[PDB]
RNA sequence: AACCAGAAAGCCACGGCUAACUACGUGCCAGCAGCCGCGGUAAUACGUAGGUGGCAAGCGUUGUCCGGAUUUAUUGGGCGUAAAGCGAGCGCAGGCGGUUUCUUAAGUCUGAUGUGAAAGCCCCCGGCUCAACCGGGGAGGGUCAUUGGAAACUGGGAGAC
RNA sequence: AGUUGGUGAGGUAACGGCUCACCAAGGCCACGAUGCAUAGCCGACCUGAGAGGGUGAUCGGCCACACUGGGACUGAGACA
């Protein structure tokens, strides 16, 4: 546009979004207040754990667990690794990361880091999945 | 309404050069003559001659060509167009194509090229490039 | 960490002596690994510059958090080819001179010597291997206990002395004549590849 | 209450001081009015640098150097020059 | 007395009040990002103890000292009177 | 213009893309080729071609490119001044550089610049990223380099007066 | 000064982007992935094994800000059919203006002075066995304030076409 | 609606609607008043070719608060 127009026009931008809102709590104590808390994780209680089915063209039975974050917002997360110990009423941590072959979940918990037990067999990439090195 | 005549002069030269004919007529005035002069010393314009009747006009300009039929002046461009005038201080003097070109500035002591500015530590308003 | 590799695999892989100057070339033609005795696809552009850098490094045994700083130190001389001046600066490190002074036939042996306090410069004891040896400092030998076999043995291998090193056999004194330069400095690998690799760093 | 004194600049064990004429309320290494040379206690003999003009006016206008700076000014013929050029007029 | 104040020139807007006029200075500035010469204005307030100047007139003033709640300038002379 | 072939050459197969055509039945695939040629001294060109198998196609393209060669006037292993070349979406910017710095330019244009015998230069693609039009735009850019001598002769005065 | 090679290496990854490959195991289940996408009987993509590559007292994952983004285009984008000329006029305010003489000097360039704390980034020099670090000395930053010049350009005044 | 200006008085380290009595109807706003919402400000740090963009934790300067809200005394200096 003519320079005189931008003089009399702001010429704004298109501020971006976030990929994990529940990690920036909409505060709740004592008086239910606003957000500055962009943590790298939070925690919650497993309100129920089950399996669900993905979308085409994949095929599996993904294992998930619905949780309730401390900041009073509901979230349905995912659990990695082969097998687990999660059941109803269990505290666990939440690590931010999306999973695409399944819709509705954009967080998944971290293995071994809390009440949840680490995977019990892996021998190659035990950093993730929280498995302590085998010392025979 | 003709609201910027120096731009018109440059555009006329660029047109008449791109099609490759040889002469050119423009209504004359103060500064157009001066930039014509400047463009003549540098080995860009073959020759000019001033003719006037009762009004503006008319600077006739005979273009210049290479012996092997190739154009010497290769482009043209105005800088401090109206609506947004452009000035430059002595430690900012532009320098087109690492010397192979020139630019033309309106110092408080006249209209000169750019090297002539840096050899004097002056600023002013820049008219146009050429190379 | 400093060094574990058995010094063939590094030598065998990139394909430069590194630095026996005569390879141990028996199955060394092809790179290490069970997938060595058969060729594969071509090496990518990125792969080429990576080979270049990794080859420049192991010739000296340095970290990565340090190669970078060394590089950036040279980026300010304001004279000459950035890669050439880097290469120069790479040669003024102590262990290099010790090796160039022929007091040991390997950079590792030179590290042992200069690292267990066995020598000095200008008289005073100095031990950190990466010391910046300047021009015109007469490195000594700390002759308290200079009667080790290897010390005198390696000096007996007076094969050569580059044209910037002056050194006697009796008091084991050496020095540095002038600044080295590309044509005589460990041909030939390349400088442009590295000086590029630190733009897509 | 202007009163010239010292100011600690060293890091963890090796101190360093620079003589700096400051108000008396301001904290040890807080603000000041201006610097007047420095002095290194480490490496005996203590090495010292001054201006010998700023001081001969900041005392004349009135200021009370504390104890240590008084020593280091006496060893430099400062106090002597002051007491000489003033008690006589 | 050894120096001066911020003598400004300007033309009068409205002088309904007693011993008090309302000068408006005006000047032009450059945009922060672009280089276009915008222009804005100020409205000062002066004190003329005899209601000399009248509307639409050019005058020049000088800053004096807090002389009211928001009235702190002095008149000097009607440079170019108008009608 | 027409440049002969009496100097050494260098080749680098920049890119190939298996291309198909449909005909009643199934599809039939060809393999094109895109190769530039130079002598790393200041003479460069590129060509193309297609055949049923890749070595054949690259041989064809190689034989093609050797009939288009350009000059690339240089001074001290760096372009003589700043230039911009554009061909159908191919914005390509080039500026001189400091000695011993190193070329900082994207893939396809790197192959051109190198085989022309360029040592220190900078660039930045702007828009198109097709391995063909980029090359065309590059070569167009190079075709635009002026020269101190040439300008000295063109304009009246002589060089060392045009400074 | 004495004694001992003796007490002292893990982590991620290897289909393409990207550097580094083959067995055995499971068979659209288990599972993986940043994006393309892999898994229904000979999987370099899933799991273990053995090799290889990158870093190394560290290594990976998450969260956040700038980059690559010329994807808010002043430097630096566009409007026939891809998102985009208001259905068309009249017009206060505003933005921009024919040619020439004299004038003024707001905008413009330029000179002197004050001033822009110290510590920071940078340049030179120096001290701890080198390095961080520490020390001395210099520049940089104003759209600032005062004061002196020039008169081409734009603006203000008296003119002529 | 003490709002804006004036005459007079009182008051303060000190000018002044700072406060009082009387008089006249002014003042600011599209060059963003009023309102709503977020934040202590600066030397600086992070990134960037550069223009810029984003942060104001360690160190220095200033401002403001002392369980929440009022008030003043002693004093050169506090509403501590």
């Amino acid at each position: 546009p003519t320079i005189n127009q931008l003089v009399r026009k702001p010429r704004k931008s298109k501020v971006e979004k976030s990929d994990s809102p529940a990690l920036n709590k909409g505060y709740n104590s004592f008086k239910k207040t606003q957000t500055n808390v962009n943590s790298p994780q939070k925690r919650g209680v497993c309100t129920r754990v089950g399996t669900m089915t993905p979308k085409k063209p994949n095929s599996a039975l993904r294992k998930y667990a619905r949780v309730r974050l401390s900041n009073l917002i509901e979230v349905t997360a995912y659990i990695p690794g082969i097998g687990h110990n999660l059941q109803e009423h269990s505290v666990v941590l939440l690590r931010g990361g999306r999973v695409k072959d399944l819709p509705g979940v954009r967080y998944h918990i971290v293995r071994g880091a809390l009440d949840t037990a680490g995977v019990n067999d892996r021998k190659q990439s035990r950093s993730k999945y929280g498995t302590k090195r085998p010392k025979a | 309404v003709m609201t910027d005549p120096i731009a018109d002069f440059l555009t006329r030269i660029r047109n008449a050069n791109m099609v490759k004919h040889e002469t050119l007529e423009v209504p004359a005035s103060k500064i157009k003559r001066d930039i014509a002069e400047i463009l003549k010393r540098e080995g860009f314009i073959r020759d000019v001659e001033y003719i006037e009747d009762d009004k503006q006009g008319v600077i006739r300009v005979f273009l210049k060509y290479g012996k092997n039929e190739e154009r010497v002046i290769t482009n043209l461009k105005r800088i401090s167009k109206p609506g947004l005038r452009a000035y430059v201080k002595a430690d900012e003097v532009p320098k087109v194509l690492n010397g192979l070109g020139i630019a033309i500035i309106s110092t408080s002591e006249g209209v000169i090229t750019d090297k002539e500015a840096r050899a004097k530590n002056i600023g002013g308003e820049v008219i146009a490039y050429v190379w | 960490s400093r060094y574990t590799g058995p010094s063939w695999k590094v030598s065998r892989r990139l394909g430069i002596s590194l630095s026996g100057t005569g390879k141990e070339l028996a199955r060394r033609p092809y790179k290490p690994g069970q997938h060595g005795p058969n060729s594969r696809g071509k090496v990518s552009e990125y792969g080429m510059q990576l080979t270049e850098k990794q080859k420049l490094r192991h010739m000296y045994g340095m970290n990565e958090r340090q190669f970078r700083t060394l590089f950036i130190k040279a980026s300010k001389i304001k004279e000459g080819k950035h890669g050439v001046n880097f290469m120069v600066l790479l040669e003024q490190r102590l262990d290099n001179v010790v090796y160039r002074l022929g007091l040991a036939t390997t950079r590792r042996q030179a590290r042992q010597l200069v690292n267990h306090g066995h020598i000095t410069v200008d008289g005073k004891r100095v031990d950190i291997p990466s010391y910046h040896v300047e021009v015109g400092q007469v490195i000594g030998v700390r002759e308290k206990s200079q009667n080790i076999s290897t010390i005198k043995e390696a000096v007996e291998a007076t094969v050569g002395r580059p044209a910037f090193v002056s050194f006697d056999t009796e008091k084991l004194e050496g020095s540095f004549t002038r600044l080295p330069e590309r044509d005589e400095l460990y041909p030939e690998i390349d400088e442009a590849l590295v000086v590029e690799y630190y733009n897509q760093k | 209450a202007v009163k010239i004194r010292l100011k600690r600049m060293g890091s963890k064990k090796s101190p360093f001081y620079r003589i700096v004429v400051a108000d008396s309320r301001s904290p040890r290494d807080g603000r000041f009015i201006e610097t007047v040379g420095t002095y290194n206690p480490l490496k005996d003999p203590a090495e010292v640098v001054l201006k010998e003009d700023l001081v001969l006016d900041w005392l004349s206008k009135g200021a009370q150097p504390s104890d240590t700076v008084r020593n280091i000014l006496s060893k430099e013929g400062v106090m002597k020059k002051h007491h000489e050029a003033k008690n006589v007029k | 007395e050894r120096n001066q104040r911020k003598v400004y020139q300007g033309r009068v807007v409205s002088d309904k009040m007693d011993k008090t006029i309302t000068v408006v200075v005006e000047t032009k500035k450059n945009h922060p990002i672009y280089g276009k010469r915008m222009k804005y204005s100020k409205k000062y307030k002066a004190h003329d103890e005899n209601n000399t100047a009248k509307v639409g007139d050019i005058v020049k003033i000088m800053e004096t000292r807090p002389l009211s709640a928001t009235k702190r300038f002095r008149l000097l002379e009607v440079v170019e009177e108008a009608v | 213009y027409i440049d002969p072939k009496h100097l050494e050459l260098e080749d680098r197969v920049v890119a190939i893309n298996r291309v198909t055509k449909v005909v009643k039945g199934g599809r039939r695939l060809r393999f094109a080729a895109l190769v530039v040629v130079g002598d790393k001294n200041g003479h460069v060109g590129f060509g193309t071609g297609k055949a049923q198998e890749v070595p054949e196609a690259i041989r064809k393209a190689i034989e093609d490119a050797k009939k288009n060669l350009v000059e690339v006037p240089m001074v001290g292993s760096t372009i003589p001044h700043e230039v911009i070349g554009v061909f159908g979406g191919g914005r390509i910017l080039m500026k001189p550089a400091v000695e011993g710095s190193g070329v900082a330019a994207g893939g396809p244009v790197r192959a051109v610049l190198e085989l022309a015998g360029v040592a220190d230069i900078t660039s930045k693609s702007l828009g198109s990223n097709t391995p063909i039009n980029v090359v065309r735009a590059t070569v167009e850019g190079l075709k635009q380099l002026k020269r101190a001598e040439e300008v000295a002769a063109l304009r009246g005065k002589s060089v060392e007066e045009i400074i």
